[PDB]
């Protein structure tokens, strides 16, 4: 009928977790070390921004280098002739 | 003459601006018959225009390449009527105003509520200072020698 | 001094966001920091000086490189007044092949912008006619902003 | 300090009242009052407020 | 009828008294003196 | 954090404390004005900036004045 | 334009890379307490 | 610049300006 | 129970209050010290609740007062009818309403304004009206002056009863509290009596006079050889011979034979294919049916005599599981508080207006209405920004009513309780609808703009390129189309011709109204529409809601309806009242409002209106390009207001210059708005200082100070400015595009 107490602090400031469930396992063992002898060397976030970074700057270098005539248009380039200047300029 | 400014009585652009008005007025005109209110009203509109620019020429002022009347406000003797000679009224009329309102100010200061003579004016005395400032000028320059026109304890405070 | 802000311990201590915000504006007062000194003031306005004119230099050389790679100095030069100074290119993945067509004006390859600053006309006065002596002047001011 | 019904014009620099005239209501004669003069005055402030308490030697001009 | 006289003497009706006036003297004036660009004195 | 300060003119109005939603501002005895009351800011770490307490002192100028300064979590007024 | 392949170099390793570098290096430094 | 080593000189002239300008951010913080 | 209460004399009238200005509050009674003084007298000059605190004398104020807003409506009709008598071309307009413009103001020739008045036809010469009265004459069957004459002078007679009665109710016989609060009756008597009888009252008129006169107006005849109204109503065999069903005399109605009324009583969709306008018979049938529905609808509610509903137990009954003790305690609120039935009546009322003005373009019900653009485009804008004000209105007063006159000691009863309780939700749900709506629809406007100036249009959301067509609207024209086939079987056509049924109608040129299109154009604006109605909701609720208190200001309502700022504490709590929630909400408001009035004047000039040639071939006033421009917002710079606008900036030297001049007079006044809205009043105060030194170095110095206006009065002039400035120039843009081209 009371709610405050000053050993259960936790109750009496709602860090309940609304939401837990507390299943230690849920998929295949096979599948499990299947995934993370893959995606472990993920883990190392100091080894994975300077991986990331590198990689988006040549993925964006090769594909912005290496592009396709169709595909873009400032790539293709004008192929028709250009208007004049108002004023008699070119 | 001044300024590269033909008069207006020879301007050779204003008598477009005078015939092109009349024009159109006639034209406005032939859409009633001579004896309706709209048409003497347009020809009490057009004998008002010719009055008009049979006035302008007369006087002295000079037009523009564009047939248009130009304002020297120099000070020329010959075109003191466009500039200081109205000029002159209305600083009689504006001094006049204010002296009377300074006037009725400092009479209502020395009273029981000031305040209440703010919000409502007490007509007689109003009328009397009224008609007392006709003289403003030569009220205003004796209060200036007499050394009753500023004050020196000003309450003005700045830390 | 143990956050964004080193210069002051009042948005050091600033939980909300705002210590962000007047972070970057208080940057510049070096007077109304902390522990400042009539020596340290000084000394950070002369540095803050030689940093400005090296930006202002850097600047100058930009306009110089890119006029003389990108520009049609030299074909102005010989009709000033039936060609349009170009600024520098332009490309934009997002450009569709009309702004292309549209945009590729003046005798350049591709797709360009036209110089209304009147940088042409002033480095023409004073005596440049190729794009070699732009690229000079540019490399010299790149050397001027080092020193 | 002054004398009741004494009209005395202000020199407190941060007075509303500044070199304004005012009569006084009432002066206390403790030992220990640092503002012990109360003058009204005809004109309020910007708060409304028409009476404040200044010190004898703050302000005097008869 | 006293308190009449001290509404009568109010400043919004003053006012419209006073600036009514000067409006119907203004566009008698013009209506007689149209078109007036200089003082012909 | 913000800085209240109470100067020698408090006629010990009493309004500054009852105005003041936050219990920063409490009486002493202070022998004086006339009752031997003056103003005291002993929680100015409670002042959020609220300016009710200059808006009652009903001084010359002023007598209790507040100073904005650092900003903190209760200064704010934050509850979340 | 001689090179006229380095401006599909550039913008897109300054309007793209360089931005989501130097925004990643000011986040950790402005979210730090040291 | 309309050969092609001199924007390799004007690329290594940057980043040696570059350089500088860390250096001296790095002294005015 | 119920029965009369009054009491006799309550306030001798005299002068004594009148002399003294400030009387009804006794702060300010006093006199004025200051110049803020002048301000908040005509501020609170008005508050009656704010004076006094019983509710007796509040209601025979508000009674009186609103004798007095009568009174002036009935000077301001009968003025409007008198000038349609003495200086209109009505009589000549009668003769051919399809080459006469209205007209009837005149203007005095003194200083060169002559010229406004232009040449309208028929001989006269005068401002062209865009009031619509006279096809509201049209269709009352007013044919004379004289029949004007007359009714201006019952007006004014009618102004005077009413300042009569005004005087009376509150000097010699003035209720008590206990009469006002019998709301049972009173919505009886407004249901039974004011509604139904009134409705009663009009079909007669209809019926007797207006069908007869207007059936003879369309046959072509001259408007001088009808006969007059009467010859109607004694000569039965003389109005028999248009509807034979009169010979039948008054027994149909009685032996519930009535189906032989289907002469005059008909029900017949479309509009009459010679005035572009309802059908009259349609309308009094209209008529007849409503007042029988609110005459039956009048007896609900209990009386002392016995039987009858009582809006309490009616109110308890209503509890279910989810939402507390239901509507437990509203009874109490709604005749204890005179603001928490402001709110409902003027929300009522705005969206009513809403309503209608959404109706009468659709379904014109005055014969030449559709034709003349003029009317039909100022009937819609004004009666929209009257139900955009009125709506703000109802907020601000459920506002006031929270602020002070709500209280929980009796409001444990959880349904306002409930909603009070979860605004942190309410609030937070609609924000984010409104970022959304915003995105999802501005967003869409800026992608085909960046589309199109990039080349590449065939990435823009057209109606070429990825289309948006709404197909909810497209069912739901499609099914009225069919009604009068399947779910209507005995309404000849339908409803309107707005729906995609139907075809065109013309008025001799011009059309009236034709099946409107719905795309992409549509869809996109509709959601616009409906974010900035959002947007302004969320400003008026989160106001409403944090009235009391909120995490900032737990103790806001000791504070408050209306004041500035709880000091520069807090980080800064300026602008955190109700009050200020109406300011901000205003803008919106406006917003809105523009937003729909340019949808409407663009829609209709590009795909409803224009002139029709012989053959079939119509063509539009702009073109039909508003399916295809309005999809960027440089469509609408310079398609709609570069474009459009090219008629108010030349129309200097012609009868229509006072529209151009206004114009700029509204720009003007919008962007002096701006002072007040930008700026602060320390900066002034302390200038005026500067100044006030200047005035006493001369003697001049007023006894009254001149303070500088408050933080609430700079915030109300700035927005009265601004909202002045934008409805006026939208005003003349909109009639000097419309008279000219319309
Ligand atoms: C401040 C001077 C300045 C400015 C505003 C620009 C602007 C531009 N250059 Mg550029 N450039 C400059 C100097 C400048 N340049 C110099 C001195 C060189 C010789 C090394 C170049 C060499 C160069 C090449 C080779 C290319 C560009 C390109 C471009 C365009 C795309 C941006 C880009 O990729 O930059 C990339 C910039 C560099 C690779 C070098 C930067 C040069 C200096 C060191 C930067 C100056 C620092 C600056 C003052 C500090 C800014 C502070 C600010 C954030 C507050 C853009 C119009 C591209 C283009 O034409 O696209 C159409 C392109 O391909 N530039
Ligand atoms: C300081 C500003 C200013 C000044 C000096 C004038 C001066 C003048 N105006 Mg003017 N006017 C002004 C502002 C001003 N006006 C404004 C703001 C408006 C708009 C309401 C007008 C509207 C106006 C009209 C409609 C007329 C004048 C006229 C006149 C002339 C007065 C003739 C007369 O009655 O004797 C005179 C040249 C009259 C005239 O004949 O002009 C020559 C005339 O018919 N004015
Ligand atoms: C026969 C003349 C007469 C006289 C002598 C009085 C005398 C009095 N009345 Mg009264 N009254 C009258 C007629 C009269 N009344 C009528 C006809 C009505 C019905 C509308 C009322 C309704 C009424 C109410 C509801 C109240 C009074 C009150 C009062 C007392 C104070 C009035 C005062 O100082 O305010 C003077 C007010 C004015 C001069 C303002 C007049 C403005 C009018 C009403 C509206 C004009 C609108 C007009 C169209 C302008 C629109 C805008 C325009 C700028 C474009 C005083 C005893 C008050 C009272 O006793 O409370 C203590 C009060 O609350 N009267
Ligand atoms: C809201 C109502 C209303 C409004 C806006 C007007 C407005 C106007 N009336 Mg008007 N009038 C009204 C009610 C109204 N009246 C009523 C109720 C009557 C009957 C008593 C009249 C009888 C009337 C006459 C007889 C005349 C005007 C005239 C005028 C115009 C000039 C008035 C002036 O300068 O003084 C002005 C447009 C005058 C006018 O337009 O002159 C051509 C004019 O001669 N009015
Ligand atoms: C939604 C419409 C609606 C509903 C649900 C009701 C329901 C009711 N009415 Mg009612 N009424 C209505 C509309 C409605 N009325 C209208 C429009 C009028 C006019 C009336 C006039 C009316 C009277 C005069 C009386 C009722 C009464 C009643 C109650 C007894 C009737 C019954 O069940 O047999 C019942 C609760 C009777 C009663 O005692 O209610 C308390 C009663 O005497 N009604
Ligand atoms: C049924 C309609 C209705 C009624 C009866 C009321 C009644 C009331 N309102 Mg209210 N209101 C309404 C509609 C209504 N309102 C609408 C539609 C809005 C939205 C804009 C508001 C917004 C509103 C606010 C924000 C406030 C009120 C307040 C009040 C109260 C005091 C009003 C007062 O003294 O004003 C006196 C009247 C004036 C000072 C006139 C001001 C002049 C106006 C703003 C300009 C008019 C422009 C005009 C059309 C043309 C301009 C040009 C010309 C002047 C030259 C009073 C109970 C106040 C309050 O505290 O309530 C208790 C308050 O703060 N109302
Ligand atoms: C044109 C001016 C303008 C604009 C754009 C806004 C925008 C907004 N106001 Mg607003 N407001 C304005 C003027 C303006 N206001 C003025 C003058 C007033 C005074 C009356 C107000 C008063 C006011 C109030 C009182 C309220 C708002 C609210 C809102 C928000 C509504 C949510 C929404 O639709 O999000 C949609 C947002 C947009 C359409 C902005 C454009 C976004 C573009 C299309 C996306 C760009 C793509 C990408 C992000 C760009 C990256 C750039 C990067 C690469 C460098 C929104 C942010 C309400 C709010 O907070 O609700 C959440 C609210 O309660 N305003
Ligand atoms: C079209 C809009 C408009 C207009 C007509 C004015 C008009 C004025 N402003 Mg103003 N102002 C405006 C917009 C406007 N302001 C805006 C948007 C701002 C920014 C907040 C200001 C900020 C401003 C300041 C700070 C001052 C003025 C002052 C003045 C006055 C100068 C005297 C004069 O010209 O007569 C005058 C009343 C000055 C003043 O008071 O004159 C003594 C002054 O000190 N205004
Ligand atoms: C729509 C929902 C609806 O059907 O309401 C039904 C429900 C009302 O149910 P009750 O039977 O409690 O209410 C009937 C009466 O008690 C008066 O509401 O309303 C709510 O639960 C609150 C609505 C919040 C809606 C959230 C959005
Ligand atoms: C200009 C301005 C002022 C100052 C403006 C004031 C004081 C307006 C007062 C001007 C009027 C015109 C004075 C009244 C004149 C008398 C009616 C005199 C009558 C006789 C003739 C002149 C008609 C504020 O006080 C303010 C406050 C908060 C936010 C913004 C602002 C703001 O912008
Ligand atoms: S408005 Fe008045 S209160 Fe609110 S912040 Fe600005 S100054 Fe402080």
């Amino acid at each position: 009928s009371v709610y405050f107490d000053l050993g259960e602090i936790d109750n009496t400031t709602g860090n309940w977790d609304l939401y837990g469930n507390d299943d230690p396992n849920r998929y295949n063992g096979f599948q499990n070390k299947f995934f993370e002898t893959f995606a472990g060397a993920f883990t190392k976030r100091g080894l994975l921004l300077k991986f990331l970074v590198l990689g988006g700057a040549t993925t964006i270098g090769y594909l912005g280098s290496t592009s396709s005539p169709d595909l873009l248009a400032i790539k293709n380039g004008p192929k028709q002739v250009p208007v004049m200047g108002p004023r008699g300029r070119k | 003459d001044v300024a590269g400014l033909t008069p207006c009585k020879e301007s050779k652009g204003f008598a477009k601006r005078e015939k092109q008005e009349i024009k159109k007025l006639e034209s406005r005109l032939k859409l009633y018959a001579p004896d309706s209110a709209p048409a003497l009203a347009l020809n009490a509109t057009i004998e008002k225009t010719k009055r008009r620019f049979a006035f302008y020429g007369n006087e002295g002022l000079l037009c523009g390449t564009d047939g248009l009347p130009h304002l020297i406000v120099d000070g020329d003797q010959a075109h003191l009527g466009e500039f200081v000679y109205p000029g002159l009224v209305f600083l009689y009329i504006a001094g006049w105003i204010g002296w009377v309102g300074r006037a009725y100010l400092i009479d209502v200061r020395t009273s029981k509520k000031p305040t209440e003579k703010e919000i409502i004016i007490d007509v007689p005395l109003a009328l009397r200072i009224m008609s007392k400032g006709l003289t403003w000028p030569v009220a205003a320059i004796g209060e200036l020698r007499s050394g009753k026109l500023v004050e020196k304890s000003a309450n003005i405070t700045v830390s | 001094a143990s956050r964004f802000p080193k210069f002051s311990r009042g948005l050091s201590q600033d939980p909300t966001t705002r210590r962000i915000w007047f972070g970057i504006a208080t940057a510049h007062d070096f007077e109304s920091h902390d522990d400042m000194t009539e020596e340290r003031l000084y000394q950070k306005i002369f540095a803050s000086h030689f940093g400005q004119l090296a930006i202002i230099f850097l600047w100058t050389s930009g306009n110089l490189f890119h006029v003389a790679w990108q520009g049609n100095f030299e074909a102005w030069g010989q009709d000033p007044l039936h060609v349009r100074p170009i600024a520098h290119a332009i490309w934009d993945p997002h450009f569709g092949q009309p702004a292309v067509e549209a945009f590729t004006r003046g005798g350049a390859s591709g797709p360009v912008n036209i110089a209304y600053s009147g940088v042409y006309q002033w480095w023409y006065t004073i005596g440049l006619r190729t794009n070699q002596d732009l690229y000079g002047g540019s490399i010299f001011l790149l050397f001027v902003s080092a020193l | 300090g002054p004398k009741r019904g004494s009209i005395v014009k202000v020199l407190r620099r941060e007075s509303y009242w500044f070199n304004d005239t005012g009569k006084v209501v009432a002066v206390d004669q403790a030992p220990g009052v640092r503002y012990p003069v109360v003058v009204r005055f005809d004109k309020v402030n910007y708060a409304g407020v028409s009476t404040n308490n200044y010190s004898p030697d703050e302000l005097e001009a008869a | 009828m006293q308190d009449v006289k001290t509404y009568l003497s109010t400043a919004p009706v003053l006012a419209t008294l006073w600036f009514g006036f000067l409006a119907g003297l203004l566009i008698e004036i013009n209506r007689f003196f149209p078109d007036a660009l200089v003082l012909p004195l | 954090a913000h800085s209240v300060k109470i100067y020698d003119t408090c006629i010990g109005c009493t309004q500054c404390v009852r105005a003041c939603p936050t219990d920063v501002l409490e009486m002493v005895p202070w022998d004086g004005c006339k009752a031997s009351q003056i103003a005291s800011a002993p929680r100015t770490e409670d002042c959020v900036g609220c300016k009710r307490c200059e808006s009652a002192c009903p001084t010359d100028f002023l007598s209790v004045r507040v100073y904005l300064g650092a900003e903190t979590t209760r200064s704010m007024g934050l509850a979340y | 334009m001689t090179a006229s392949y380095l401006p599909s170099i550039f913008v897109p390793l300054i309007g793209l890379v360089f931005p989501a570098i130097t925004m990643a290096s000011l986040f950790i430094y402005i979210e730090q307490d040291e | 610049s309309i050969s092609d080593s001199q924007i390799i000189v004007a690329l290594v002239s940057a980043f040696i300006t570059g350089i500088l300008a860390l250096r001296l951010g790095k002294s005015l913080y | 129970e119920v029965k009369i209460m009054v009491e006799k004399d309550p306030v001798k009238t005299s002068f004594e209050k009148w002399a003294k200005p400030g009387h009804f509050s006794r702060t300010l009674a006093k006199g004025p010290n200051t110049t803020t003084w002048i301000w908040n007298l005509h501020a609170d000059a008005h508050d009656f609740d704010s004076h006094t605190n019983d509710l007796e004398e509040i209601s025979r104020k508000v009674f009186s007062a609103h004798f007095g807003q009568l009174a002036v409506i009935f000077i301001w009709l009968s003025g409007m009818y008198f000038h349609g008598a003495r200086f209109s071309n009505y009589e000549a307009w009668l003769s051919d309403p399809t080459h006469i413009k209205p007209s009837a103001q005149v203007v005095w020739p003194i200083v060169g304004q002559k010229i406004l008045n232009g040449d309208v036809g028929g001989g006269f010469q005068g401002i062209q009206i865009t009031s619509g009265f006279f096809q509201l004459w049209r269709a009352s069957g007013i044919t004379s002056e004289l029949q004007l004459y007359t009714t201006a002078i019952g007006g004014l007679i009618f102004a005077a009863l009413m300042l009569f009665a005004g005087w009376f109710h509150y000097h010699k016989a003035a209720p008590k509290l206990a009469w006002f609060q019998n709301v049972e009756s009173m919505l009886n008597h407004h249901l039974a009596g004011l509604l139904g009888l009134g409705s009663l009252a009009w079909a007669g008129h209809q019926v007797h006079v207006s069908l007869p006169i207007n059936r003879l107006l369309d046959a072509g005849v001259d408007p001088k050889e009808i006969p007059l109204p009467h010859e109607f109503i004694l000569n039965r065999d003389l109005l028999a011979q248009l509807y034979p069903s009169f010979s039948k005399g008054l027994t149909p109605f009685f032996t519930l034979n009535w189906s032989e009324y289907s002469d005059f009583l008909t029900f017949r969709g479309g509009l009459n294919p010679v005035t572009g306008g309802l059908w009259l018979t349609d309308t009094a049938h209209h008529h007849l049916a409503i007042a029988v529905l609110f005459l039956v609808a009048g007896h609900m509610y209990r009386t002392n005599f016995g039987i009858g509903h009582s809006m309490k137990e009616i109110l308890e009954a209503h509890k279910g599981p989810f939402t507390g003790e239901g509507h437990k305690g509203l009874y109490e609120i709604l005749t204890t508080s005179w603001h928490a039935q402001l709110a409902i009546n003027l929300a009522m009322l705005g969206s009513l207006t809403i309503i209608v003005a959404h109706h009468m373009y659709a379904m014109p019900p005055y014969p030449y209405l559709a034709t003349d653009y003029a009317t039909q485009l100022s009937l819609f804008t004004h009666h929209m920004w009257i139900g955009g004000f009125l709506v703000v209105g109802a907020a601000a007063h459920a506002a006031i009513f929270m602020v002070r006159d709500y209280d929980p000691t009796t409001q444990y009863n959880n349904l306002l309780d409930r909603v009070l309780r979860h605004r942190d939700a309410i609030i937070s749900h609609l924000n984010w609808v409104c970022i959304f709506l915003g995105f999802h629809s501005f967003g869409l406007y800026i992608h085909n703009d960046t589309m199109s100036a990039l080349g590449r249009p065939q990435d823009m959301f057209s109606d070429t390129a990825i289309q948006l067509q709404p197909v909810f609207a497209q069912w739901i024209q499609n099914t009225h189309a069919l009604a009068p086939s399947l779910t209507a079987p005995n309404a000849t056509a339908s409803t309107s011709l707005t729906w995609g049924g139907g075809d065109l109608v013309a008025v001799g040129g011009k059309v009236a109204l034709l099946p409107i299109p719905l795309g992409t154009a549509d869809f996109l604006v509709h959601h616009i529409h409906a974010f900035t109605i959002h947007v302004t909701v969320l400003i008026l609720l989160k106001g409403v809601l944090f009235a009391r208190s909120s995490r900032l200001i737990p103790d806001k309502a000791n504070l408050g309806f209306r004041f500035p700022c709880d000091g520069p504490g807090r980080g800064g709590t300026c602008q955190v009242s109700a009050w200020d929630h109406v300011f901000l909400g205003l803008f919106w408001m406006y917003n809105a409002i523009s937003v729909v009035i340019f949808h409407f004047s663009w829609k209709m000039q590009s795909d409803v209106w224009g002139s029709i040639s012989d053959q079939g071939v119509v063509t539009h006033i702009t073109g039909g390009n508003f399916a295809q421009s309005s999809i960027t917002i440089n469509g609408w710079l310079r398609d709609f207001l570069w474009a459009q606008a090219s008629q108010v900036i030349q129309s200097y030297g012609s009868s229509l210059s006072a529209y151009g001049l206004l114009f700029l007079g509204a720009h003007f006044v919008w962007a002096f708005s701006l002072m007040f809205l930008f700026s602060g009043r320390g900066y002034w105060q302390e200038l005026i200082e500067s100044i006030v030194w200047a005035h006493n170095k001369l003697k001049v110095a007023p006894a009254i100070q001149p303070r500088a206006l408050s933080i609430v009065q700079g915030r109300a002039v700035g927005v009265a400015h601004y909202l002045l400035g934008g409805i006026a120039t939208t005003w003349a843009f909109f009639l000097a595009r419309i008279i000219s081209v319309g």
